[PDB]
């Protein structure tokens, strides 16, 4: 397979699952990815793209304006080997997630194409310019030359975009290959630039794409992210140290774990740092929701739609860990006293929801042990709906306890 | 490593000869003999269990190619063999050593083994006789040396390993039953009967559904055509004396008016298949009826299969899988997934299978407006979950006049058709086994005998399949119920459906509705089930409609029956019943198949119409054997996992043990047990792998693990549904009670564990009460005797039967027998029974609630469970005379447990002998003199108080020591340090832990408090004179 230019030949195709490993070399290269030493590499240069994901469009016009999905716009990258990642996963560079126009997150699948560039595309001989169009308002432009350093200088490709401060890297000119281009070895004498000025009539056509703006809330953008409100935690009780091992075994007795303890003993912060550690160590995806917010709990159908949404989302991503805060408000037995249990019918409104959830998840879990797990939080093991225990949905368990004076002081 | 593989006639201890190149990757001076990892890929979905062999270099083999001895695979090379292995070299060449070695030999040779008069003489002769090498021999259980010789029975701590010829168990076993004569290495004794070479056709060979799908790689021929062979059938070399033509790659069958042409190929020795049958892919068996086909014919006309079909015709087969918009989108795109790379090869009216992943419903499968080359890569990431049949509607064509006998679709041709639905019978499980090919969550294969009610239900349905020839519409229906949840009703019906070859429709009433019974909503409930029924049933199949958990919809309200509540439900149940009748009138058969939990509250106005009322039990001990067999079956554990290590049980387990230790458990508990075991096994595996050393390349399961899990499960049951504070004490600690505890314990032992004397209709000592003074422990002995036979346990903690609501407070009484009946081998204990037992002749005042609860309770515990034998009830109260009348036969307790004061000096010593054991006893003076010193007026609580005082005083003495040492150390410092900063952080056992001496007992022996005055004992014995002196 030789492409539209005889300079380029196509070698092999694979699909791989995106993960985070926090290895990058921004002072050297950006538009690059790293692949396991077990995934023996046919070529260090290639093309990649997100495998687009969105809901079925199960309703006419999807109830919203956008008519058709934007194409993949696949980007060429360098590929470099490392042992530090598990098989078939990919480390995707920080300045590449933003090009793929979604927050950096272990999750969606990547396309990977392996490529040959022939001697027809070696150093020099096409001293091409590139437009650096400003896609949003900025200081009166800095020099184009500095971008040859600050983009690392490793690689480029036509029609590149960088939303971090909204610049477009694009060229469409004769006497250039208009493809993947080398840059790492190339002298700055062999390249030119246009720091092309602002213009609404140009940018508004690009803004017709899917643009769920990533930093729409004011935080000084990616330039400074003036929005931190979090920290580490004081490692008081080792509960983290047990659970993070357990919940990441190759296989588990049942899909569910329950976490309980006295009000204010610190469920929430602990869950946040369990999330963060799981999100950093072993490539598990998370989706997280609060019983306060999904106020559909007055109705069945839309709530059912939410549960099927979470199920589907999980099953399309990699291994994932669903976590729920104060589950009693969603699935708890609605009267703590049994009372008259609706003339002993016992099926009050709530339990239906939980039954549908357990049925769906069980159907998933019988397929493959990793595909989903769930982590409840509540006040007391025995106060949540016994039907949760009846079906043997949960087994292993932990409780937090009043921290012992020694660690308590070390916390203080 | 995907090493190339070759086989040799060489024997079970001939070496492997390894490839001359790969020796550079493995051969090194560290090992005197090489040992390598043998994993020949067998037919199967799972990987290969690990084997290990003695190895040598081969000087001659082609690159990356290996010779193996055939004998370890249970065959000689009489037929062609697989040409690759997943071989691996072993780091440091290390091998485990067996503790157990065993060998089964026929009686005649065994006589020679006995004629060898000593173990060392036996070893010396026989190892040389068998050409074995000392230490250098490595073997497996289920190695068979030769026919009639050396079946390897059991090995430990591994199933395979090295033998220490100096110190291993080399166990003689005599094959007194000649079982070895049943063993064979596949070798034929003679040429097979009547070869038919040169005949155009052959007969008397069957067809047989595959146990699983087989890869593109496992067939030796693999011609490069992108789509040519999907039907991919195969047969062993027997075909070569049936088909004379060179094992030709495609052959044809016709019977019953059909046409089939089938791609047919060889089969290899590494196999479990039987002779003389075509092993049949699903698409083959679906095209034939359930009637057998036993015929084959040679033809070359494949070139006449028309390479252009200018149009394409098809239809979906009807089924519940087709009715829903929330599936139609995936089904419609599955059309594309099908016809892409499904170049047709076959006659019209064919049944092509296709399958999909039901999770995918809400997902963009990322092909529309993506194109390029991704779709089969996602198809490599997915795996399917449910399967639908497509019917090959006859094409109407103009490229050729021949249209019916066979045609080829090519996706370069743009047509399809969607003629709504066609109706066709679904295949019977006994022939098809269809589930196991596509690997879905298999239904449990019931047998037709051992769960007799299943035979009842499946016959009840079969009535209406069979009566279809008699033309009568039988209108058969059934209504399943159980006294407890989790009995698998739905799965059992599913089984029946697949076994009989009959469609099934399923809807779950916990799911079906946007709301429960409510105002202005009966239409919103009932129309939904009406619509979803109408969408399929009158179109296609035998009529089978399954409704789960109907009690959600069909309910009856006795009280709180206000109009705005009652009128809706009361309309609802009829408004359904009329629809049920309408379905039974309009459609053929209309087999309603209901299910419910608590049967009592099904609407009688509905249930009267129903008929068979099958009650499905909790599984007996004889049943659950089959349950465990299923879940421990290799199929059920070597799936949902994906790491290459396989899992198995091993021969130390025996289902009998679990059958002894498992009862009162549902199938869900059994599954949870087995998976808890699998979790423990994998955890043990990886944790050991963290240490360098010998461990198996497979994960193994133990009886002690299973037992521990069973205890865990029974605890989880007791915590969720049973009582808190389960039976949890050593009977060893209830000292001093004598033949009184003898008669008690025997009275509760014998009906529990010698049932042949007790499996009878007469009364059998169902209840006991206790009336000793306080301070002799009744409450302890109750939980202890419960622990002695693992009785189910419920404690009435006194007055909690009472409640505010006159007219409902008695409900806790019915509850007691509800929970007892739910926990058949149970002990029910009313502690402080006086709290609900005044004088039965109470008062001439009002008949207040205190009388109405107790008399009703006594009457019901006299009048019920007296027939439903099994329960036991216990009561204790330290004051006899208030339980005056219920000591007569109508109160039935009738048992004289004056569990009172001790009577003998040794027995009172036996108290402290049973009690003190948990701390360190002094014996520098002997115990008996304490009993001699005691006035004969004390009880176990008193002897407890004495030992407690003594040991606490000794703790105060060691405290008064170490506090002095701390004070001295403080004076040796700033006298101001934190009390933690020395003796505690040093954790000095010597200065802190248990010490005692008998002089602290003798000093504590005076200061007790005998609050049971002798006047009290005298009064109680005076009552005993008429309660018990008889
Ligand atoms: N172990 C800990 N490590 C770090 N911070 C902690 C820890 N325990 C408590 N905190 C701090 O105290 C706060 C109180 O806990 P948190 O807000 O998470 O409670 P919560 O689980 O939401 O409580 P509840 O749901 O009972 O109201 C945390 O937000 C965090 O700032
Ligand atoms: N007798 C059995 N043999 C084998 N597996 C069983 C058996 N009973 C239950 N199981 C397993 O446990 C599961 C029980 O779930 P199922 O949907 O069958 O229950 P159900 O009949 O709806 O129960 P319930 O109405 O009491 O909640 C089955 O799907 C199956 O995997
Ligand atoms: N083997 C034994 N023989 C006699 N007494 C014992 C024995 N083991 C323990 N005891 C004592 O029996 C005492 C229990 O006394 P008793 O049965 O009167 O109390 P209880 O269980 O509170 O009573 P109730 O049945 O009224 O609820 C315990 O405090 C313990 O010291
Ligand atoms: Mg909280
Ligand atoms: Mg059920
Ligand atoms: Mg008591």
């Amino acid at each position: 397979t030789i492409l539209k230019n005889g300079a380029i030949q196509l070698l092999k195709k694979v699909i791989l699952r995106s993960t985070v490993c926090k290895m990058d070399f921004p002072k050297d290269n950006l538009f690059v990815v790293y692949i396991s030493d077990g995934a023996q590499l046919p070529s260090q240069k290639g093309y990649a793209s997100i495998v687009k994901c969105s809901l079925r469009q199960s309703k006419k016009s999807d109830s919203d304006n956008k008519s058709v999905g934007i194409p993949s716009k696949k980007i060429g990258v360098f590929i470099k080997c490392d042992s530090q990642i598990p098989e078939n996963h990919i480390a995707l560079s920080s300045h590449l997630w933003d090009a793929f126009f979604t927050h950096p997150m272990n999750g969606a699948k990547i396309k990977l194409e392996f490529l040959q560039m022939n001697q027809a595309n070696i150093i020099s001989g096409r001293n091409a310019t590139v437009n650096i169009k400003y896609f949003g308002k900025d200081v009166p432009t800095k020099s184009g030359d500095q971008y040859s350093k600050l983009l690392g200088g490793s690689l480029l490709t036509n029609n590149l975009i960088l939303p971090t401060e909204q610049i477009i890297i694009e060229i469409k000119k004769g006497e250039s290959e208009q493809q993947l281009c080398n840059l790492n070895e190339i002298s700055n004498e062999s390249v030119q630039w246009k720091v092309t000025q602002m213009g609404k009539e140009e940018v508004k056509d690009i803004i017709e794409r899917h643009l769920p703006k990533h930093y729409h809330v004011k935080e000084t953008g990616e330039v400074s992210r003036t929005s931190k409100d979090e920290d580490d935690f004081i490692t008081v009780n080792s509960i983290k140290k047990e659970m993070v091992n357990y919940l990441t075994s190759p296989i588990i007795a049942t899909p569910a774990i329950i976490l309980d303890g006295k009000q204010g003993i610190g469920k929430t912060r602990l869950l946040k740092e369990l999330i963060n550690e799981v999100e950093k160590d072993h490539h598990i995806f998370v989706k997280y929701a609060d019983c306060e917010t999904l106020h559909e709990t007055s109705n069945l159908d839309k709530t059912q739609k939410l549960i099927m949404e979470w199920c589907s989302f999980c099953y399309w991503y990699g291994p994932s860990l669903i976590v729920l805060d104060n589950v009693e408000a969603l699935f708890g037995k609605p009267q703590a006293n049994d009372g008259d249990p609706s003339n002993n019918g016992q099926w009050d409104n709530a339990s239906k929801l939980l039954n549908f959830f357990i049925n769906q998840v069980t159907k998933i879990f019988n397929k493959d042990n990793k595909r989903i797990r769930v982590l409840f939080s509540g006040k007391q093991k025995t106060q949540i709906n016994p039907l949760l225990f009846d079906k043997h949905f949960v087994s292993e368990t932990w409780s937090l306890r009043a921290p012992d004076k020694h660690a308590r002081a070390k916390l203080l | 490593m995907k090493a190339s593989l070759t086989f040799s006639l060489s024997g079970i201890y001939a070496p492997c000869s390894i490839s001359r190149d790969i020796y550079l990757e493995y051969g090194d001076k560290k090992a005197e003999c090489l040992y390598g990892t043998i994993r020949l890929p067998q037919y199967g979905p799972g990987c290969t269990p690990g084997k290990i062999v003695h190895c040598v270099l081969d000087d001659s083999l082609p690159f990356c190619s290996i010779v193996v001895p055939s004998k370890l695979f249970g065959f000689m090379p009489t037929q062609p063999t697989m040409d690759f292995c997943y071989f691996e070299p072993i780091l440091d060449n290390v091998v485990p050593v067996l503790d157990s070695v065993t060998f089964l030999i026929n009686e005649q040779l065994y006589s020679k083994l006995m004629d060898l008069p000593q173990e060392m003489q036996q070893i010396q002769f026989l190892h040389y006789k068998y050409n074995i090498n000392s230490m250098e021999t490595v073997v497996h259980s289920r190695d068979i040396l030769t026919s009639g010789l050396c079946q390897i029975l059991n090995c430990s701590p591994f199933p395979q390993g090295l033998v220490d010829f100096t110190e291993t168990q080399l166990i003689l076993v005599n094959d007194t039953e000649q079982k070895l004569s049943a063993l064979k290495y596949a070798n034929e004794d003679e040429e097979y009967a009547l070869p038919k070479i040169g005949t155009n056709s052959a007969l008397s060979i069957d067809l047989e559904s595959l146990p699983c799908t087989i890869s593109r790689d496992l067939l030796r021929p693999a011609p490069h055509i992108n789509d040519d062979n999907s039907i991919y059938a195969f047969t062993d070399a027997e075909t070569l004396l049936r088909l004379d033509v060179t094992s030709g790659s495609f052959i044809t069958v016709s019977n019953m008016g059909c046409v089939r042409l089938v791609k047919l190929f060889v089969l290899l020795l590494p196999n479990g298949f039987k002779k003389r049958t075509i092993y049949a892919p699903p698409k083959i068996i679906a095209s034939f009826p359930d009637c057998s086909v036993v015929t084959i014919s040679k033809s070359n006309i494949g070139h006449t299969d028309i390479p252009i079909a200018n149009q394409v015709f098809i239809s979906r087969v009807g089924g519940w899988l087709q009715s829903q918009k929330c599936f139609q989108n995936i089904i419609l795109t599955t059309l594309k997934k099908f016809f892409s790379e499904s170049k047709r090869i076959l006659c019209q009216n064919d049944l092509i299978p296709i399958a999909f992943d039901s999770s995918m419903a809400d997902l963009n499968i990322a092909e529309e407006n993506d194109e390029s080359d991704d779709e089969d890569e996602l198809g490599q990431y997915y795996k399917n979950d449910s399967l639908v049949w497509f019917f090959v509607t006859s094409a109407e064509l103009d490229c050729f006049s021949k249209d019916n006998s066979h045609f080829i679709i090519d996706p370069n041709r743009t047509k399809l058709i969607t003629t709504n639905i066609t109706n066709r019978r679904p295949l019977p499980l006994s022939r098809s086994n269809l589930q196991r090919y596509y690997g879905f969550a298999e239904t449990f294969y019931y047998d037709l005998h051992i769960f007799p009610y299943v035979r009842q239900l499946v016959n009840i349905l079969e009535t209406s399949f069979n009566c279809s020839q008699r033309g009568i519409t039988l209108n058969a229906s059934v209504l399943l119920h159980s006294t407890t949840n989790n009995v698998g009703k739905a799965t059992m019906v599913r089984f029946a459906s697949k076994y009989l070859g009959i469609h099934l429709l399923e809807i779950d009433c916990l799911s079906l509705t946007s709301n429960s019974r409510q105002l202005d909503s009966t239409s919103k409930i009932i129309g939904y089930i009406r619509a979803k029924c109408e969408n399929v049933l009158p179109y296609a199949s035998p009529a089978v409609i399954f409704l789960a958990h109907l009690d959600s919809i069909l309910l009856d309200v006795n009280a709180n029956q206000d109009p705005e509540a009652i009128k809706l439900q009361k309309s609802i149940n009829f408004e359904m019943s009329k629809l049920l009748d309408d379905f039974t009138f309009k459609f053929p058969g209309t087999t309603f198949v209901g299910s419910v939990n608590n049967i009592d509250n099904v609407p009688s106005s509905f249930r009267s119409h129903m008929r068979f009322e099958i009650l499905v039990p909790v599984p007996s001990e004889a049943q659950r054997l089959r349950i465990f067999q299923w879940y421990l079956s290799s199929h059920e554990l070597n799936r949902d996992v994906q790491q290459k290590v396989p899992v198995s049980y091993m021969d130390n387990i025996s289902f009998s043990s679990l059958s002894s230790y498992s009862a009162g458990l549902t199938p869900l508990d059994i599954k949870s047990i087995v998976e808890t075991a699998r979790m423990t096994a994998t955890a043990r595996f990886y944790q050991e792998s963290k240490k360098c050393g010998w461990l198996p390349q497979s994960i193994l399961i133990t009886q002690e693990d299973l037992s521990k899990a069973t205890s865990k499960a029974r605890n989880e049951f007791s915590v969720s549904i049973g009582a808190p504070q389960i039976p949890n004490v050593t009977w060893d600690d209830i000292g001093g009670i004598d033949f009184v505890k003898g008669e008690i314990l025997d009275t509760i032992d014998m009906p529990l564990k010698h049932p042949e004397l007790f499996t009878s209709g007469m009364k059998k000592r169902s209840g006991i009460l206790f009336y000793g003074p306080p301070g002799t422990g009744k409450t302890l002995m109750a939980k202890a005797i419960a622990t002695n036979f693992s009785l189910n346990f419920f404690s009435v903690k006194g007055p909690e039967l009472l409640n505010m609501y006159i007219g409902e407070s008695e409900a806790n009484v019915r509850r007691v027998f509800q929970k007892a009946r739910e926990a058949k081998p149970c002990v029910i204990f009313f502690d402080q029974i006086d709290s609900v037992a005044p004088k039965r002749g109470n008062q001439g005042d009002s008949g207040g609630v205190m009388d109405r609860i107790v008399s009703q309770l006594l009457a019901e515990l006299d009048g019920m469970s007296t027939d439903a034998d099994g329960v036991f009830v216990i009561g204790a109260t330290n004051r006899p005379d208030l339980l005056d009348e219920a000591l007569l036969r109508p109160g039935r307790f009738d048992k004289l447990l004056y569990l009172g004061i001790p009577d003998t000096d040794t027995k009172q010593l036996n108290i402290l002998e049973a009690l003190t054991r948990k701390f360190v006893l002094d014996n520098d003076v002997k115990l008996i003199e304490l009993a001699k010193l005691c006035p004969f007026n004390y009880t176990g609580a008193d002897f407890y108080a004495l030992c407690s005082d003594a040991m606490l005083n000794a703790m105060s003495r060691i405290a008064r020591m170490v506090e002095k040492k701390v004070s001295q150390h403080n004076e040796l410092t700033g006298e101001n340090i934190s009390t933690r900063r020395w003796f505690d952080k040093i954790a000095t056992k010597e200065d802190t832990k248990v010490v005692v001496k008998m002089e602290d007992f003798l000093k504590a022996q005076e200061q007790l408090t005998p609050s049971v005055s002798r006047a009290e004992l005298n009064h109680y014995e005076a009552v005993r004179a008429n309660f018990e002196g008889a």
